[PDB]
């Protein structure tokens, strides 16, 4: 009834460009925040950054200058686009919905998770 | 990685096993905690969000409390679902950034 | 000086050390966090350990909750895991504490 | 006479077991411990097992479930049972003992030896 | 097979004939160091303990020390009789076990 759908995707060669969706329904989709987040194997999780539905976005300051955000609210989509990657940067993403005001919170909804790895 | 985990943590069914999660004013001196369980092949789940409510849908055997400036996890009645991840989350506020950071992560199994 | 003398096996050294926690210390004997100072640990295998064997040692395995720190523990009260009382002999759910 | 006597390894058929009687004689069973010692072809000392004359008993770490053995203050006489026989048993047993207390003592009692051999 | 000890030891005639014995600080160090004189097919039997105390009746032609973690054997006089087996013996702790474990074998060709 109420799910995220995202990209499947592939093999990536180190700077290239990634550019992936995340599709919502179910819920009115301009009434909450969203949180991107990347998990690394072999290590913790963090949390890509935060995105208003209809406006601009905030970042990791860590995570800064080489993810971009672009927001369309007439189909219900949210992207990333992501550059200079590297080969250690392999990882999975996830979108996901939180509370309506943003920081402390209830997260029911998850992303689906898309994997990105470097090989040849 | 400012905040700090057991590495690893185990039990045998039916036992008792606390989890802990101390971190500092900036992650749990000023503001709430939530704790997060992974399952492998699944999508995170919710433990103790809000520290004083419980969501729905999960069996309320998994006490939380606060010491202090730290989180502990008591879980009873273990069985074999049990194994998981277990991470701790704060909004945490620093000198040079802030952010949503979560915890190292404690893999709790049984042999 | 308080001076504690006990013999623990030699898997648990390193949680002696104030500021850990685990099965032996926060069930048996909790060291305080504040607690300045060290411990004194050696080997006991020539004086202890027995090639017979030695049963002259235990500690808690079960506890309803968390003990208060430094707070004597005698009592030996039996556990239970389902809310039916259990007595006689064993059972279903219905195990040694220890 | 002192000594302790044990019954050499005869020929036998796979799925077979071999069973060995150590007996001590001169002195009070309940005054020594029983060890037993290894030595293969052009090869050192290797030890296997230890039986108190009155308690528990340490088997052998590589020759676990396996072997059968125990103790019997009647006849002052021990019994080993071997099964799964292999090519490794092909060495000289040694059913020794030593002082009374373990650890620093003297190997008064020496046994004339058994030799085991496997083939096919 | 973690001690080492010589295949063979070869000397001119006339020569003082010197048996080094090294291995750790558990075994030697901080456990006594046994000395055990072998006859070729005959079980080994105990000549030196404890490096204080011997039993009577052995000549005090054969002479022991030992410095830091090992230990020498010197045999001043060689003659045609002396080529037998020697083996050292302490109390040793291994990962897989702990306990008795004995030398090799020393053998000596006089031509």
């Amino acid at each position: 009834q109420v799910q995220l759908v995202q990209s499947g995707a592939e093999v990536k060669k180190p700077g290239a460009s990634l550019k992936v969706s995340c599709r919502a329904s179910g819920y009115t989709f301009t009434s909450h925040f969203i949180h991107w987040v990347r998990q690394a194997p072999g290590q913790g999780l963090e949390w890509m950054g935060i995105i208003n539905p209809s406006g601009g976005a905030s970042y990791a300051q860590n995570f800064r200058d080489r993810v971009t955000m672009t927001t369309d609210p007439s189909t219900s989509t949210v992207y990333m686009e992501l550059g200079s990657l590297r080969s250690e940067d392999t990882a999975v993403y996830y979108c996901a919905r939180a509370e309506g005001s943003s920081w402390l919170g209830w997260f029911d909804p998850w992303g689906q998770g898309t994997l990105v790895t470097v090989s040849s | 990685s400012v905040l700090t985990q057991p590495p690893s943590a185990s039990g045998t069914p039916g036992q008792r096993v606390t989890i802990p999660c101390s971190g500092s004013s900036s992650n749990i001196g000023n503001n709430y905690v939530y704790w997060y369980q992974q399952l492998p092949g699944t999508a995170p789940k919710l433990l103790v969000y809000g520290n004083n409510q419980r969501p729905s849908g999960v069996p309320d055997r998994f006490s939380v409390s606060k010491s202090g400036t730290s989180a502990s996890l008591a879980i009873s009645g273990l069985r074999s679902e049990d194994e998981a991840d277990y991470y701790c989350a704060a909004w945490d506020d620093g000198l040079s950034g802030s952010g949503w950071v979560f915890g190292g992560g404690t893999k709790l199994t049984v042999l | 000086v308080y001076a504690d003398s006990f013999v623990i096996r030699g898997d648990e050294v390193r949680q002696i050390a104030p500021g850990q926690t685990g099965n032996i210390a926060d069930y048996n004997y909790k060291l305080p966090d504040d607690f300045t100072g060290c411990v004194i640990a050696w080997n006991s295998n020539k004086l202890d350990s027995k090639v017979s064997g030695n049963y002259n040692y235990l500690y808690r395995l079960f506890r309803k909750s968390n003990l208060k720190p430094f707070e004597r523990d005698i009592s030996t009260e039996i556990y239970q895991a389902g809310n039916k009382p259990c007595n006689g002999v064993a059972g279903f759910n219905c195990y040694f504490p220890l």
